[PDB]
Order: C-alpha cells, then structure tokens, then sequence
C-alpha cells in the first residue's frame, strides 16, 4: 500500500497502455522491479524482471520503463488474455519496517 | 515439472490455529528460500514469510507474532503455522519459491493456492 | 568479514601513495565525517601513522563513533579520543552481513566495571558480577554473560541493519610521514623567493645552501621563537636554510 | 457554453503515451491504434485524436 | 492479594527514597529485565513518576510481558507500550497463590 498504482485500465486490442508505479528512495530508487501477472482464478506469473531482462514463456510486447523513483510496464496489440491484474515488486527499507513490498495492482480488461 | 503443492483447507473457528503444508518437489531442496504470501479477495497481496529450507526463517513485521515456520528437508517439505487467527483473515495463501540466494530474487515457481475462510 | 564491534581490527598503513579518490567507488556512505581534515584536501597532505580500525554497529549508533560521545558503544565496546583528527566512514551492508534466521555471529559487550580508555580493545569473557555474591562461573540472577549477540535479521528497520564503519585515525606532524598523497614533486630551484612544501611543511621563502647539521634522526631545524628555518629534502637529504 | 453545442473547446484522448510536467502539444497526426497504417484516413482502429 | 490480570492494580509512587538494594530480599525473581535502565545504577538517578502495576499470571505467558508481544495476555489483558523504559519482575508464588 506504500506503492501507488492506478486501480484500474482499459484499451482496445491494437493499443498501447502503459500501467505505472511510483514510489520512494526506499522502495525503489534503491532497489530493482518485478512485474507479476495474476490472471483471474490461477496463481502469479512473471512478465518482466532487472529492468532490462525477460523470462521464458512471455512474447516481449510488454516492456519496462524505469524514471528516477518511477517504473512502468508499455502493452502494444491487446489480446484477450490481457484482462488480468498486474503488480510491481520492490524491496523496502523503512524507519517502521523493512520487507518485500508490492504494488496496488492494476486490473485491465477490454469491454 | 517442478510444482509447489499444497493441501485444501476448510473452515475454521477464530482463536484457533492452523498448519498447512507446501511439499516441494522437482529440484533441489536446500537450493532455495520459501517466500510466503498471502491475498485477501477484492484485496492486495502482502508476504507472510521467508524461509531457509535447510535453516531458520525471518518474518513480515505486520505479521510478526502470529506466525511460525519449519522446514524438514527430508520429504522436502516446509510448513506455516498460524494461530490466533480473526475473521478479516480470510483470504488464499500461495506458497512461492525464491531465487537460490538470498531475499531479492524472482518468484518463478508458485503454489496451487490454499483458502482461508471462517464461518458459522 | 568484518570483525565484530568488541574485538576490532586494526590495520596499521606503512609506506605508500594514498589515493584517497578510490574509496570513492564503494556506495553512498551513510556518513562520512571527517573531523580534523576537510575531505577535499586529503590528495595533497602527508601523514605519519594511519590507523585504519574496522568493525560492524547497529544503525542507530553510527552517530556513537565520534570524539565524546555516550551510549553502549562509546562508552565500552570503542572510545575515540577527544584528541581526534581522522574521518569516520560508515556504509550499510544489509546486503552482506546479515542473513534470515539470525547472524548470532556479531556481538556487543553490553556489562562491564567501568569505561574504556580511548582506543582500548578487550576480549573478556569472564562473568560481570552485579550482586554482591559470587556466582563463580556460572551465570543467572545478579550476574550475567557480558557479550550478547546482535540481530540483524533482514526484516528489522534502519536502525536496526549492520552498519560496516571504518575508522581512519591518522597524525600528522614529527618524524618524517612516510605517507604522502600524490602530488608529482617537481625541480628543486635556488637562490629564488619560492612557494615550497617539504613533506607537509607549507610556507614561502628563499632557499639556500646551509651549513647545519641536522643528525640522521633530524628532519628541520626550528630558530628561537619556534619557527622553521632549515629543511631537508624529502628524497636527497640536503639541508637548506629558508628565509622570507 | 451556449445553446445548440459549443464545438470549440477539444481535448485530447488518445496520444502515444503521456506526458512530461507543464508539457504541451498541438498535433493532430491520426493515433495508429491496429497493427496497419492508415495512411492519414481514419477510421477502425484510428481515430482523430 | 495480588489483583487479578483483567483488573490490575495501580500504586503511583509518590516522594519516598527507593532502597533500590531492597528489591533484592524476596526470591530468585524468574525474571527482571530491567528495559530502559540497567538495573545495576538504579541507586544514582532521579525519576518523577514510579507507575507500579501488579498482577498473577501463567507461567507461559511471563514472557507477554513484553514491550510489542502477543498472545492472550498481551493483546487484551495489558499491553505494554513500545516506548517503555521500566522494569519487569516475576517470581513464582505456588506456595501462596
Ligand atoms: C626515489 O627515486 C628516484 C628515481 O628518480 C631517485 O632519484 C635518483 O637517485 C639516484 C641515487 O642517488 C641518482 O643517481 C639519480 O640521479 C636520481 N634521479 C634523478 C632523476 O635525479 C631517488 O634517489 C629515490 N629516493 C629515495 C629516498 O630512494
Ligand atoms: C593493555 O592494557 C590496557 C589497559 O591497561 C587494556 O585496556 C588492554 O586490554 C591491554 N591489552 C592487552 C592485549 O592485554
């Protein structure tokens, strides 16, 4: 919850939508991003991780932006898996508590 | 071919305490920390846990005090134990394991999900 | 592996040219205080001894290495001096030395009979005894194990991470140096009013042929009323008076 | 605003991606949203912007 | 009569020299741990209020008593404050309670 991201997104399939999140010095100007899909009613997946590099399984249409203590995920061409949440990842450093932090979640769908 | 599993899970009465499993299997026991990580449904996700599977373990501090962790790298199985549990507990447990060093790593294999509920 | 805070190390720097640039490329450094130098002007200085000491604290007591300071780390596990003229440095290394499940490998003595001198390193283990009995050996009430081991579990604060600190203590004055940054000497002119500097010594004169002795142990000659008036090359050994 | 629609207030609801603080643009290149240019025609896929 | 741990009793100690070496003349005291001081310097300072709470408990839960603890003491019995400087004492009373 220390993480922002929009509640929400739709597109069109054959658009470009990018979903952000932005956060601190300790979140993530300090300490690199993870992007993981939930599609509804399975277990996470990964999409993007290190800001430069891709697993296995995932077509690279969807890629990484990182400014200052900002990231974002880009998604060119929809399709219908694409209605899925998506949450970003960063370890933590606080005055309070210290742990692996996750984003909002975004939950993108076309209609 | 390398698969997390668990054990379904049914509901239980609030003050109560609940074990549930996550048998590892296809790789190397001892070559991995557990991550554990619990959702609410219409929530947000929050990790429980850390565990080394051939060793100790280290704790989210919002759910410090409520929860116990124990490897047993014989079966290749790790457990989460949680007592006490409350009514806005209710929610999907996934059991997911970590790179092979330490904490920063990627989440690539994940559990089947187990549900938590409470009931009357 | 840095050693822990009750048992320092302690590198002594013998002879070299000290880029102090590098130590320039290892984090941000949570600090970096230095106390009777100004750290700009460290490439151009020579110094005699540079006591390097070594050691790792919890966050919230790096403001407790520094000359007259009060908590259970500069009282009794490291005291500086007052007398201070060295740069504390001090990084975190949450990402090294500390590990899930406990490092029970990094301790602090938290008992002891008194304070520490400045610069004093004990190793005992012996049983501090509070109660007016002895308990000879064997802790428990009113007589405690003095050494506890710190945390440093992943999931505490900062405050509560291992925090690596390195001390520089380093004095510069009588003897030679030894030690001196890199400046590229330079042709040694005479007879012309100059601005020289002499293994340390800053100032401005004419330099010429003396006729003092100074004796294999003598390194420049102060007149009556304490100020210099004769050197000896840092690398020929020859005596030159200087005059304004 | 006045009776019978205003036509001369636009706002923008497509673009590339967003923008940077106090930034300001008057383009009025169609949005290619498909995998197929059209070639200053609208229409599917590619609106006015 | 110690007071029960739902309803604990509370002495507020007024102008009065503490005996600090008293304190020391009463069992092996399972516990005292001593917080925010160290229980060896009590003799030489100066506070200005001296809260004394008392109650019974478990032998298993003398552990609750605990600045940040949980468990069915600590939670909703009494809960100390993380901002604690006192001293807890424990000793066992079978032979009386
Ligand atoms: C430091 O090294 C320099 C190398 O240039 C030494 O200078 C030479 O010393 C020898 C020995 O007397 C002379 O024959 C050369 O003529 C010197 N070189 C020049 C360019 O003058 C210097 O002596 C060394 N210093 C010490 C203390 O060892
Ligand atoms: C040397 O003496 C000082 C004070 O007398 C003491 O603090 C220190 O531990 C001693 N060192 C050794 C190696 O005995």
């Amino acid at each position: 919850s220390v993480l922002t991201q929009p509640p929400s997104a739709s597109g069109t399939p054959g658009q470009r939508v990018t979903i952000p999140c932005s956060g601190s010095s300790s979140n993530i100007g300090n300490n690199y991003v993870y992007w993981y899909q939930q599609l509804p009613g399975t277990a996470p997946k990964l999409l993007v991780y290190g800001n430069n590099q891709r697993p296995s399984g995932v077509p690279d249409r969807f890629s990484v932006s990182k400014s200052g203590t900002s990231a974002s995920l880009a998604i060119s061409g929809l399709r219908s898996e694409d209605e899925a949440d998506y949450y970003c990842a960063a370890w933590d450093d606080g005055l309070s508590g210290s742990g692996w932090v996750f984003g909002g979640g975004t939950k993108l769908t076309v209609l | 071919q390398v698969q997390l599993v668990q054990s379904g899970a049914e509901v239980k009465k609030p003050g109560a305490s609940l074990k549930v499993s996550c048998r590892a299997s296809g790789y190397t026991f001892t070559s991995h920390f557990i991550h554990w990580v619990r959702q609410a449904p219409g929530q947000g996700l929050e990790w429980m846990g850390i565990i080394n599977p051939s060793g100790g373990a280290s704790y989210a501090q919002n759910f410090r005090d409520r929860v116990t962790m124990t490897t047993d790298p014989s079966t290749s199985t790790v457990y989460m134990e949680l007592g006490s549990l409350r009514s806005e507990d209710t929610a999907v447990y996934y059991c997911a394991r970590a790179e092979g060093s330490s904490w920063l790593g990627w989440f690539d294999p994940w559990g089947q999900g187990t549900l938590v509920t409470v009931s009357s | 592996r840095f050693a822990s805070v009750y048992a320092w190390n302690r590198k002594r720097i013998s002879n070299c040219v000290a880029d102090y640039s590098v130590l320039y490329n290892f984090a941000p450094f949570f600090a970096f205080k230095c106390y009777g130098v100004s750290p700009t002007k460290l490439n151009d200085l020579c110094f005699t001894n540079v006591y390097a000491d070594s050691f790792v604290i919890r966050g919230n007591e790096v403001s407790q290495i520094a000359p007259g300071q009060t908590g259970n780390i500069a009282d009794y596990n490291y005291k500086l001096p007052d007398d201070f003229t060295g740069c504390v440095i001090a990084w975190n290394s949450n990402k090294l030395d500390s590990k899930v499940g406990g490092n029970y490998n990094y301790r602090y003595r938290l008992f002891r009979k008194s304070n520490l001198k400045p610069f004093e390193r004990d190793i005992s283990t012996e049983i501090y005894q509070a109660g007016n009995k002895p308990c000879n050996g064997v802790a428990g009430v009113n007589c405690y194990f003095p050494l506890q081991s710190y945390g440093f579990r992943p999931t505490y604060g900062v405050g509560h991470q291992p925090y690596r600190v390195v001390v520089l203590s380093f004095e510069l004055l009588h003897a030679p140096a030894t030690v001196c940054g890199p400046k590229k000497s330079t042709n040694l002119v005479k007879n012309k009013c100059v601005n020289f500097n002499f293994n340390g010594l800053t100032g401005t004169g004419v330099l010429t042929e003396s006729n003092k002795k100074f004796l294999p142990f003598q390194q420049f000659g102060r007149d009556i009323a304490d100020t210099t008036d004769a050197v000896r090359d840092p690398q020929t050994l020859e005596i030159l008076d200087i005059t304004p």
